[PDB]
Order: structure tokens, then C-alpha cells, then sequence
């Protein structure tokens, strides 16, 4: 009954305040996901490399039961946790397949808000 | 600046050990090293008497039990007052074990420091003990502060 | 008559290492007659055990000044110094101890 | 993000070595990181004349 996907793609959103790990299939259907908030980190430790590491580890050890043998990386967003995230993803044993050049880079878009000092 | 060296005196006829010499150096009050030496000798004798085993192995196991692996060091990065787990070098581990042993032994409360230290060495060889309460609290703090394993 | 001075913390060991059997006199007294707490007695012979000089020299000393511990330290220091001045062959070995502190 | 080009038969950090180098030639580090808070048109224009010339980056 369980669709045993052979390989999928992982979308990771790094931020200065949180890190989200989502594992998807070829069509982008949500397979498994985890975040620093789920691990237990409630303060600013969410965006830490260690928190990203734990989130990636949990996502990988959750998708291992779902069955995917390999995955693709689609990390995105600012932050320093993107390194420990991929490090844990590789250490988990689920070899990565490929990567993409996707990014939210806007040409002009809308003007950001006021700074944090005025 | 930089670190500094030091040394101690190992030879001790009753259960020869450098750590035993360091313990003798500890627990000493008012420059009375003879009192501490006698206390340690009599405590080890009581241990050997009550328990049919050499006090050296019991002391080694008590040290192995009480020695803390991880230390939780405070650090004030902004208005948060965070803490950072730290790996304790063997020297600091031994010194902390000696400190906890002596302190909790004298805190227990009995008719003689000899019996106090004997019962403390026993409750250290058997993980259930006062100094091991401190060890467990330190380990719990280090685990709760795992978020800052490294800056 | 080999001579030596075990100066340590105001306690001087006027030691004269002469060929004998191994008797150690402290201010005209016996080892046990003078120094209880024999924990230090075995320590006095630390160098005497590092180098084999068990019972070939006697130790006649007049230790003036210092407590029991300081007197024992001065005694062993003077013993080491006099033994070195007598036979410096083992100075290479005894340089790792020295026992000179200027205390 | 560095690129869509794939590399295998290397170590784990060998990939990050080229990631951190190839990410320089993309706006992931400048275009998507400067616009976190607004910048007035004047300072917006002066910032280019300052950086692109002084070579502070």
C-alpha cells in the first residue's frame, strides 16, 4: 500500500532564526520533514549548525523507513546551517544525487521594510 | 602569558599512588598534612577491613565513577547568559573528582572523617553516591546545553 | 671522610659520609628514637635506592634547626650532596632529582 | 547554491570546497542578502560607486 519511492528530493530552508528540512519525491510530494523547533530547540539555537544537523538527521532517519535510497538536494536561504545540514544528510547514509541552481533572487520586487535602528 | 608547570610527591607506603598523594595534599587544613595522612591511612584500613579487597582498586573505581566527562561553562553573549559544554582534560577531571569526593565526604556527617571518607569511597565505587549526584547534575546540564557543543 | 651540608629551610645536615654499615645517626639519636611517622624514613633513602649504596656508608649528622619534616628533608639533601661529591659517577642520574630548592 | 552540475567520486567536504567558491559568481550572497531591509535611493546609488570601486568586497 505504501508507495516505495526509490529516490526523491529534499528542500531545506535555512534562516537566521529557524531551519526547515523537507524531503519530497520526484513530483514534490511531501515524504518527511523536520525542523529545529521539532528537535526541541526553542530559542535562537534553532538556526545553529548543530540544530540544522539534528533536523537533517531526523528527516533522513524518518525517510529511511519510507524507503527512498537516494535523494537530491535543493537547499535554499541564508544561514550557516546549510553546511551541517548537508553534512548530516551525507553521514546518514542516504547518498545525494544532484543539485539545482534555484534561488529566490528577485530582479526588483517590492521594497523591504525599515531597518532595525531607526 | 601562558600555562605553568608543577609537581607533587608520589611515594606513599599505604596504597602507593600519585592520585592518593594528590588527595593527601587535598583535605589538608591549617598546614597539617600529618592529620590528612593519618585520616587517609585509617580510612583505607577500614575499607580493607570491611571489604575483603585492596583499597587501591576501590579508589580507582570511585574516581572513574565520579570523574566528570563534560563541564558546563557559563558565557554571557548578550542578555541571555548562555552556557557552553566543555571537554574536561584528565587533569581537571581528576581534580574535580578529588574536590567532590572531599567536599561531599565532609558534608555527609558522621562521628569521624575517617568513617565519612570510607563510606564515601564505598558509595562512589557503587555509583549511587553523593559525589555521583553532582556528577549526574553536571552531565544533565551538559546534555541540556548540547546546543552549544561548539561556538 | 666525605662531608656534606644538607641546607634546607634553615635546617642544616652536617653529614659526613664515612665507610660503614648503614647506621644513620640524627643528633646522636636513632632513626626511630628521633623521627616517628616513618612515612618519611623510606623517603630519605630515595636516592639511596636509586643508586646501590645500601650498607657501605654510615651517616653521622648533627641536624640543628627546623621541624621534623624540614630536618628529614635537609638530611636526605645532605646525604645526596655528600654522595655525589664522593662518587659523581651517578650524577647523570641524580641530576633529575637535585633536591635543591633554596627554600 | 553553486550550480546544477553534479560531482561524484569525491569526499564530503570536497563538494563544499567548490560550493563555497562557485557561490561567489551568483547573487545568492549579494542580491538575495542585501534586500533584508530598505535602502534609500541616494545611499543605494552611492553604495555601488563605493564598493565596486574601492574593492572592499
Amino acid at each position: 500500500v505504501k508507495k516505495n519511492i526509490e529516490s526523491g528530493i529534499a528542500h531545506i530552508r535555512s534562516t537566521f532564526n529557524n531551519t526547515i528540512v523537507t524531503i519530497t519525491d520526484t513530483h514534490g510530494n511531501a515524504i518527511s520533514w523536520s525542523s529545529a523547533g521539532a528537535l526541541g530547540f526553542r530559542g535562537s539555537r534553532k538556526s545553529t549548525p548543530f540544530a540544522a544537523q539534528m533536523a537533517a538527521e531526523t528527516a533522513a532517519k524518518g525517510s529511511i523507513e519510507h524507503g527512498l535510497k537516494t535523494l537530491e538536494v535543493t537547499v535554499k536561504g541564508p544561514g550557516s546551517g546549510r553546511e551541517a545540514a548537508i553534512r548530516a544528510l551525507q553521514a546518514a547514509g542516504l547518498e545525494v544525487t544532484a543539485i539545482r541552481d534555484v534561488t529566490p533572487v528577485p530582479h526588483n520586487g517590492c521594497r523591504p521594510p525599515k531597518r532595525r535602528r531607526v | 602569558k601562558g600555562p605553568v608547570a608543577k609537581r607533587d610527591v608520589l611515594p606513599d607506603p599505604i596504597y602507593n599512588s600519585k592520585l592518593v598523594s594528590r588527595l593527601i595534599n587535598k583535605m589538608m587544613i591549617d598546614g597539617k598534612k600529618g592529620k590528612s595522612q593519618t585520616i587517609l591511612y585509617k580510612s583505607f584500613d577500614i575499607i580493607k577491613e570491611r571489604t575483603g579487597n585492596d583499597a587501591m582498586e576501590v579508589f580507582e573505581q570511585a574516581l572513574k565513577n565520579i570523574m566528570p566527562v563534560l563541564e558546563v561553562k557559563a558565557r554571557r553573549v548578550g542578555g541571555a547568559n548562555y552556557q557552553v559544554p566543555v571537554e574536561v582534560r584528565p587533569e581537571r577531571r581528576t581534580t574535580l573528582g578529588l574536590r567532590w569526593l572531599v567536599n561531599y565526604a565532609r558534608l555527609r556527617g558522621e562521628k569521624t572523617m575517617e568513617e565519612r571518607l570510607a563510606n564515601e569511597i564505598l558509595d562512589a565505587a557503587n555509583n549511587t553516591g553523593a559525589a555521583v549526584k553532582k556528577r549526574e547534575d553536571t552531565h544533565k546540564m551538559a546534555e541540556a546545553n548540547k546546543a552549544f557543543a561548539h561556538y | 671522610q666525605y662531608y656534606g651540608t644538607g641546607r634546607r629551610k634553615s635546617s642544616v645536615a652536617r653529614v659526613r659520609l664515612v665507610p660503614g654499615e648503614g647506621r644513620i645517626v640524627v643528633n646522636n639519636r636513632e632513626i626511630s628514637e628521633h623521627i616517628p611517622s616513618a612515612a618519611l624514613i623510606e623517603d630519605i633513602k630515595q636516592p639511596l635506592t636509586l643508586t646501590e649504596t645500601a650498607g657501605t656508608y654510615d651517616v653521622l649528622v648533627n641536624v640543628h634547626g627546623g621541624g621534623l619534616s624540614g630536618q628529614a628533608g635537609a638530611i636526605r639533601h645532605g646525604i645526596a650532596r655528600a654522595l655525589l661529591e664522593a662518587d659523581p659517577e651517578y650524577r647523570t642520574t641524580l641530576k633529575r632529582a637535585g633536591l635543591l630548592t633554596r627554600d | 547554491m553553486s550550480k546544477t552540475v553534479v560531482r561524484k567520486n569525491e569526499s564530503l567536504e570536497d563538494a563544499l570546497r567548490r560550493f563555497k567558491r562557485s557561490v561567489s559568481k551568483t547573487g545568492t550572497l549579494a542580491e538575495a542578502r542585501k534586500r533584508e531591509f530598505y535602502e534609500k535611493p541616494s545611499v543605494k546609488r552611492k553604495k555601488k560607486s563605493e564598493a565596486a570601486r574601492k574593492r572592499k568586497f
